[PDB]
RNA sequence: GCUAGUUGGUGGGGUAAUGGCCCACCAAGGCGACGACGGGUAGCCGGUCUGAGAGGAUGGCCGGCCACAGGGGCACUGAG
RNA sequence: GAGGAAGAAGCCCUUCGGGGUGUAAACUCCUGAACCCGGGACGAAACCCCCGACGAGGGGACUGACGGUACCGGGGUAAUAGCGCCGGCCAACUCCGUGCCAGCAGCCGCGGUAAUACGGAGGGCGCGAGCGUUACCCGGAUUCACUGGGCGUAAAGGGCGUGUAGGCGGCCUGGGGCGUCCCAUGUGAAAGACCACGGCUCAACCGUGGGGGAGCGUGGGAUACGCUCAGGCUAGACGG
RNA sequence: CCGAGGGUAGGGCCCGUGACUGGGGCGGUCGUAACAAGGUAGCUGUACCGGAAGGUGCGGCUGGA
């Protein structure tokens, strides 16, 4: 495009859509589970990923991802969720944050106690 | 100082008062090139004796009325018809650019 | 005498009724860092021999490279097609700023302070044959004065 | 947003 | 703070002997001089050829372990140099060259640097005559390095000075003993000193 | 023809390439001011006042460097470079200040001034500013 | 009226104040018409007081008023001796 | 596509003062693709963060100006 | 903190000889954060009284929340370590368990019995009173391209003309000096940024000094190019 | 006289929601339209038709013979 097409057309600021409206803002939120379940995911994997139908504080009603091995939560249980998709479980979009609310952190868990909401043992 | 702006006279339709059409050149921000813009200015003619086409001179001056706040400083160059076409032509241009 | 570095090391395959029949390609440039550098492409049906074989042909095709301390005479930018490499000089404070490909060209050119830039396609091979005759294309005031 | 017995209301 | 914990490791993983410990160093009770080798389960393993990234980071970690000195502040460092007139990798050098509790460990006043430190921020060393406790304290051209003349008296800093009579410090320092003080000439030259660092290196590896 | 001398540099530019001994281009004083510095620069032998059916033109006599030996015998050129700066499109306009070194030395960048179509070592020199006309090198 | 006062700067237990002239209705560090003189009342440095004393005297005669404590600094390094 | 105090005029009221700011009358204007009118959104700047730069993003704290004092309207007193 | 074994135990690996944690530790001396005693601030010289004259100048007195705090002096105990990561990008590799399960996940992707990718262990890498994560901004993104991209076939030439506004526009000479260039001058507050010097033990922080730009106002100058006005031409264009 | 606002009546834009309905994206049943002259060269604008792909007419393209 010539200089006069710029001068009279500009060039186009290119904006970002974020992957989490449903945070409206926030680092994190608060939510309830409406629905806990299972479900098998997409290929080539092979699961029953554990997740988790989250009626966030926005109003606003999300899939979140409970991450790690067992979990304490169902209906009615007080989440907290960061966002954060899991690749293969499409429309889930958010996880869940362990050891906080009623999600326990993992008994037993060692390494990476931090991503997992565990003490350290003595 | 008072600003003195060299444009067009564009309506002598007025009573005791005259439209200025000032171009004024600059470069563009970003794309270099050079660019007019424009504006019109009412301006003060106390004794109506500005025609349309007189290239005129205005001054900045203490408020007339709204709006007008400007006065003709003096007769510059009379009879340029070809600049009014210019802006009545532009300004008719419209018509076609409704829906 | 000259200090190699092996640059890009690939397999490739051509196909044929039984499968799959590879064969590997290795780009080496080689040089002193006082100014003598080459570069060569070499393939063979092994991996070392055809290592061998690019810094035989490296060394069988070499580059002027005027220095002045470290650094270069001039800003050069050289597109070998898809491929442009940018070349600018630099103080004694700097570096040897440039990718894995234009630095390991540079630091056998004996260069020590420049600036780089890979715009264009980014692919090593081109990549790296556009840095060489960037150099290549080098000229001191001296030949630039003894055109004129 | 409420529920079934919950004094929750999300 | 400063690292503490296995520095024969430090050595042994960088391929090559750095003066952290002190009397042993120059023993061949050293690991390194027997164990010239990579500490942990794989250290007699015939290696894989370094990253150009592997090279970068491994000539900045010896640069700083070295100095025994925290990541941030050998970063606070060199982004100065930088910012400061003239060639960056020597300006570093010079600049983490000026700091009190190594100042301490040229003119020889202890053993290691990390020794030294101890001193330093104990007391027992002064600048200008006025006592100075902190490590990090930039040694400013004219100044006067002296023991704490108030713990003098003691076992350890006589006895490395004991062991200082005529060796030749630093072209840059002024190491008057007996009277238990040296003095900044001059801050370093780059030639004049040579450790095993690429100083180059450091500079690109930070510019990534 | 909408800019003369993006077409005067062009017949230059297109001229080396093929290695024509000289080049036609028609005149104006400007060209001429022009073509001075490029002749004063050693970037041509140099240019006559000549004429093609009564039309004012310039000769213009073309440099290269010497044979070569290799594959590819043509002589490196004098001009490797030459192309517009300022145009009808976009106006560049330098002041004194923002004169650009070119190539950290080895070229030139002509331009034109309210004292005359200097070069740019020459203009940092003289004091002023004006219309990057160009570049060579 | 416009006044002759110290604006402090400097920090927390470390009152740096600037001998400075403003219209007495500014916020203490507020914007001033003009600077005339420093005063670090802690004395850790040589020149503690600095009065550009033609300028002290030119605000006095258009009309500027003082703090009581700002005299104390002007008259120290003397503006008013005869 | 917008505009009836709309745009100009003469007179007067108002103010510390200019002005369709306000009122009476008269004239038919005024603005608009160089984006009027309308809808979204935001207090602006010194600066701040990023970046080789150009550019992008941003306005917390400190300084400067505006604006508001539950939502609104009003005027009194007064240098204000 | 200096020293301390061809090198304890426990744990890990192993070809069953060993290899590793590891100078690391236990022990050897040396210093001496915390605490314990003592002293202990500048921050405050003016308003006020006196002589002079209620002025200049001279003289004297009261006033400290922080705070018995900083700091100084003596005495003085070996005195918290944690988090991320170790398929590739990317620095860090082994066993066991598990078996498309359970789980990981930023993208490529890993797991279907021999997993450097899942869980634990050992070891390693990296940071350290912090380390990770989420959210958002600029970056990399020359992927809105002024610097600094493109449209035969990758996304992209309007189906084709005519022409309005707009953009752009040959050769020569004069006038103007609008754009453009130069000098002077005002403005470009303070804080910040920058460079030097200093202040608090360093620094963060903080003071003094320096250097200014862009951009606008005013005045002077230049006239190549762009503009504008006047005169001329014939190479574009139109016409006979 | 004006005037917060209240009331009445009629319009404009936005948001949310609605029996039911239309396709759209992600993870067995019927044929086999396309990819090789793909077994009727392929695509195409339009038109009519047909469970479905699709077929046929008219004209066009070659990215076909
Ligand atoms: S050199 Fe000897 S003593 Fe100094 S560190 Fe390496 S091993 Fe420990
Ligand atoms: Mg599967
Ligand atoms: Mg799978
Ligand atoms: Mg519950
Ligand atoms: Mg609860
Ligand atoms: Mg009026
Ligand atoms: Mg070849
Ligand atoms: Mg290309
Ligand atoms: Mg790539
Ligand atoms: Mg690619
Ligand atoms: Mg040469
Ligand atoms: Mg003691
Ligand atoms: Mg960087
Ligand atoms: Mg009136
Ligand atoms: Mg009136
Ligand atoms: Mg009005
Ligand atoms: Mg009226
Ligand atoms: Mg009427
Ligand atoms: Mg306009
Ligand atoms: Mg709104
Ligand atoms: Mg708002
Ligand atoms: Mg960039
Ligand atoms: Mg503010
Ligand atoms: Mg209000
Ligand atoms: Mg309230
Ligand atoms: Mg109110
Ligand atoms: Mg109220
Ligand atoms: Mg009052
Ligand atoms: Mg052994
Ligand atoms: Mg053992
Ligand atoms: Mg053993
Ligand atoms: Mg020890
Ligand atoms: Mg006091
Ligand atoms: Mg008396
Ligand atoms: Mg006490
Ligand atoms: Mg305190
Ligand atoms: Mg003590
Ligand atoms: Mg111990
Ligand atoms: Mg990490
Ligand atoms: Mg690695
Ligand atoms: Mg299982
Ligand atoms: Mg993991
Ligand atoms: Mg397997
Ligand atoms: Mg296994
Ligand atoms: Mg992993
Ligand atoms: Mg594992
Ligand atoms: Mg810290
Ligand atoms: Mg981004
Ligand atoms: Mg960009
Ligand atoms: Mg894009
Ligand atoms: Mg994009
Ligand atoms: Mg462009
Ligand atoms: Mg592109
Ligand atoms: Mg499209
Ligand atoms: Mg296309
Ligand atoms: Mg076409
Ligand atoms: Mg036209
Ligand atoms: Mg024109
Ligand atoms: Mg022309
Ligand atoms: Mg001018
Ligand atoms: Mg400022
Ligand atoms: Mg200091
Ligand atoms: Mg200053
Ligand atoms: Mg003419
Ligand atoms: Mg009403
Ligand atoms: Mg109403
Ligand atoms: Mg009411
Ligand atoms: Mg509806
Ligand atoms: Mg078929
Ligand atoms: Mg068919
Ligand atoms: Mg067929
Ligand atoms: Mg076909
Ligand atoms: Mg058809
Ligand atoms: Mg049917
Ligand atoms: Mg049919
Ligand atoms: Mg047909
Ligand atoms: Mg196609």
């Amino acid at each position: 495009p010539t200089i006069n097409q710029l001068v009279r057309k500009g060039r186009e600021k290119v904006r970002k859509k974020s992957k989490v409206p449903a945070l409206k803002g926030a680092p994190f939120r608060r939510g309830v589970c409406t629905v806990v379940r299972t479900v098998t995911p997409k290929k080539p994997n092979s699961a029953l990923r554990k997740v988790a139908k989250v009626r966030l504080t926005s109003g606003y009603e999300v899939t979140a991802y409970i991450p790690g091995e067992g979990h304490n939560l169902q209906e009615h249980s007080v989440v907290l969720i960061r966002g954060g998709r899991v690749k293969d479980l499409p429309g889930v979009r958010y996880h869940i944050v362990r050891g906080v609310y009623d999600a326990a952190g993992v008994k037993d868990r060692k390494k990476s106690r931090s991503k997992y909401g565990t003490k350290k043992p003595k | 100082p008072k600003k003195v702006l060299t444009g067009v006279v564009v309506s002598d339709k007025m009573q005791k008062t005259v439209t200025v059409l000032v171009e004024r050149q600059f470069p563009h921000p970003l794309y270099g090139k050079v660019i007019k813009r424009s504006k019109k200015y009412l301006a003060h003619d106390p004794e109506e004796k500005y025609k349309l086409g007189d290239v005129v001179e205005i001054i900045e001056s203490r408020p007339i009325s709204k709006r007008k706040r400007f006065r003709v400083l003096r007769l510059v160059e009379s009879g340029r018809m070809d600049l009014v076409e210019k802006y009545l032509i532009r300004r008719q241009n419209y018509e076609s650019l409704s829906k | 005498d000259f200090e190699e570095k092996m640059i890009l090391i690939r397999r490739t395959a051509r196909m044929q009724a039984g499968g799959r029949r590879f064969r590997f390609g290795a780009l080496v440039v080689v040089g002193d860092r006082q100014g003598r550098v080459g570069l060569g492409f070499g393939k063979a049906p092994e991996v070392p021999l055809a290592v061998q074989k690019a810094g035989y042909y490296a060394r069988r095709n070499m580059v002027e490279v005027p220095l002045q301390n470290g650094t270069i005479p001039h800003e050069i930018e050289v597109e070998f097609g898809a491929s442009k490499i940018v070349l600018k000089p630099a103080a004694p404070g700097t570096g040897v700023i440039a990718g894995a490909v234009p630095r390991a060209i540079l630091e056998l050119a004996g260069v020590t302070d420049i600036l780089t830039k890979e715009l264009g396609s980014r692919n090593p091979i081109n990549i790296a044959y556009a840095t060489m005759e960037a150099l290549r294309q080098l000229r001191t005031k001296a030949d630039v004065e003894r055109l004129r | 947003t409420v529920x079934p017995v919950x004094p929750y209301v999300x | 703070g400063r690292y503490i914990g296995p520095v024969c490791r430090l050595c042994r993983r960088e391929g090559v002997k750095l003066y952290l410990k002190g009397e042993r160093c120059y023993s061949p009770k050293c690991a390194m001089e027997r164990r010239p080798y990579p500490p942990g389960q794989h250290g007699q393993k015939r290696a894989r050829r370094p990253s150009d990234y592997a090279v970068r980071l491994r000539e900045k970690q010896k640069l700083r372990r070295i100095y025994g000195i925290s990541e941030r502040q050998f970063r606070n460092l060199f982004e100065e140099a930088s910012k400061k007139k003239g060639v960056t990798g020597s300006v570093f050098l010079g600049l983490l060259e000026s700091r009190l509790d190594n100042v301490v460990y040229r003119l020889g006043f202890a053993v290691s640097r990390r020794q030294a430190r101890q001193l330093v921020r104990h007391g027992h060393i002064t600048v200008n005559g006025r006592r100075v406790d902190l490590p990090s304290y930039r040694v400013r051209p004219g100044d006067e390095i002296a023991v704490a003349e108030k713990s003098r008296n003691l076992e350890l800093i006589r006895q490395n000075l004991e062991a200082m009579k005529g060796r030749k410090v630093g072209p840059w320092l002024s190491l008057d003993v007996e009277g238990m003080k040296g003095k900044f000439l001059r801050l370093p030259d780059r030639e004049d000193l040579a450790l095993p660092v690429n100083e180059q290196l450091v500079i690109e590896f930070y510019s990534r | 023809l909408t800019d003369p001398i993006a077409d005067m540099l062009t017949r230059i530019r297109n001229a080396t390439r093929v290695y024509k001994e000289s080049t036609d281009v028609p005149a104006s004083r400007f060209k001429e001011e022009i073509l001075r510095i490029l002749a004063r620069e050693g970037f041509i032998k140099g240019y006559e006042r000549v004429d093609v059916d009564g039309k004012p033109y310039l000769r213009v006599y073309l440099k290269y460097g010497p044979r070569r030996q290799g594959p590819d015998p043509r002589p490196e050129q004098v001009i490797h470079h030459i192309r517009r700066i300022s145009k009808p499109g976009r106006r560049v306009y330098v002041g004194v200040k923002e004169i650009p070194r070119v190539r950290r030395g080895l070229g030139i960048a002509i331009l034109s001034t309210s004292k005359g179509v200097l070069t740019d070592r020459e203009a940092r020199k003289l004091g002023v500013g004006g219309e990057l006309i160009c570049e060579v090198w | 009226m416009v006044k002759i006062r110290l604006a402090r700067f400097g920090s927390k237990h470390n009152p740096h104040y600037r001998i400075v002239v403003t219209d007495a209705r500014r916020k203490r560090d507020g914007k001033y018409i003009e600077k005339i003189g420093y005063y670090d009342p802690r004395k850790t440095t040589p020149d503690w007081l600095k009065v550009d004393v033609e300028r002290a005297r030119y605000w006095l005669s258009v009309g500027a008023q003082p703090t009581d404590t700002a005299r104390r600094l002007l008259r120290q390094a003397g503006v008013f001796r005869q």
